[PDB]
């Protein structure tokens, strides 16, 4: 008879459109787990994003907000599409779950990693993933979680990013939810964060890419900033001047490194026959590496910068790389406070304005 | 340079 019919996907139950079948599980965001369904009335491949109540809490809300927000006025050939969104309840009262519908893409980058990439297939990816973030950013939204798995690709040589939960405007205000790998020093020592953050990310995924495997690989999170002092050297006093007292001393107690330099770190044999034409050189590669994996911050390349970097702007295009930002209803401001009921209020309307 | 259409996925 009705609209919805459920599924139990082993431990997990997926309450959703009749149109949604042959779900199957794909993996998980930072608040979520994620089915692929074929959709049988567009006739394609999709991906829904089950959110089990969110409004169950201040955190889980939040995120939950934000994705659902940024989710919808978000628009951008590299960023993920948007298809729909539901909840199968039927009121306030009984409103429980929320269910997000997204473009599937073929694999993430994880996958990428192992391959080896001609120049040009590395630098076309790197460059949409810029223009992803440039399109964030140039509404002041940060990604903050960077990474692989948050990374999606297709075989046409295409490239998405992924997942919004932790997505928000300029740092201060808690530590552990990016991933320990791709954490910048800022997020690392607590000294809170600007949208260059994500610029860090890049770097290490772009190293993993040329590397073959995680490139501070971190047994923890405070070893994590051995491995990165290990590889770059020690950061310079000026640096340490702006850490917090505490963990000022730890640093500075580190055994010192004069770290590799990045014809070291990255040597020739790790990449592939230079260009045809010019600026795909791995010394171009190098020197754009050597400008993102930078400890401070505030001498952080920004993404403008790192599209007009010469190993990127060969595919430099101004339709995707200065499109006009999204617009977000300016309500949704990534950091109030609400309550058990106040959440559960602003994610319904929010579900019942987007159904 | 022409942008590549094709990436292996298998």
């Amino acid at each position: 008879d009705n609209n919805f019919y459920s599924v139990e996907i082993g431990d997990s139950t997926f309450t959703v459109l009749k149109r949604y079948q042959n779900l199957k599980p794909i993996g998980s965001g930072a608040q979520g787990i994620v089915c692929a369904a074929y959709d049988a009335i567009l006739e394609r491949n999709v991906a829904i994003k089950k959110l089990s109540r969110p409004f169950q809490n201040q955190t889980h809300a939040k995120r939950a907000y934000r994705e659902l927000v940024l989710m919808k006025c978000v628009n951008h050939k590299n960023i993920i599409g948007l298809l729909n969104v539901f909840t199968p309840q039927k009121s306030l009262e009984e409103f429980q779950d929320v269910y997000i519908v997204m473009e599937l893409m073929d694999a993430n980058l994880s996958q990428v990693i192992q391959m080896e990439l001609d120049h040009e297939r590395m630098s076309y990816l790197l460059y949409q993933m810029l223009c992803g973030i440039k399109h964030l950013h140039s509404a002041g939204i940060i990604h903050r979680d960077l990474k692989p798995s948050n990374i999606v690709v297709k075989s046409d040589a295409t490239l998405k990013i992924l997942d919004f939960g932790l997505a928000r405007t300029a740092g201060t205000s808690t530590p552990y939810v990016v991933t320990r790998y791709y954490r910048a020093p800022e997020v690392i020592l607590g000294m809170g964060y600007k949208e260059n953050v994500d610029i860090w990310s890049v770097g290490c995924i772009m190293g993993e890419m040329i590397k073959g495997g995680v490139l501070f690989p971190g047994t923890d999170h405070i070893d994590q900033w051995n491995k990165v002092i290990e590889q770059l050297g020690t950061p310079s006093p000026e640096f340490m001047k702006k850490l917090q007292p505490t963990v000022r001393t730890y640093v500075e107690n580190r055994p010192k490194y004069a770290g590799y330099s990045f014809e070291k770190l990255f040597p020739d044999v790790l990449f592939p026959a230079d260009s045809e034409h010019n600026k795909l050189k791995a010394s171009q590669a190098r020197d754009l590496l050597s400008k993102m994996l930078v400890i401070d911050a505030s001498k952080r390349i920004s993404v403008d910068e790192a599209l007009q970097h010469p190993y990127i702007n060969v595919w430099y295009d101004p339709s995707e790389a200065e499109a006009p930002p999204p617009k977000i209803p300016d309500k949704q401001l990534d950091e109030r406070e609400h309550t058990i009921e106040e959440w559960k209020e602003l994610i319904y309307k929010e579900v019942m304005d987007l159904e | 340079p022409k942008r590549p259409t094709t990436l292996n996925l298998f």
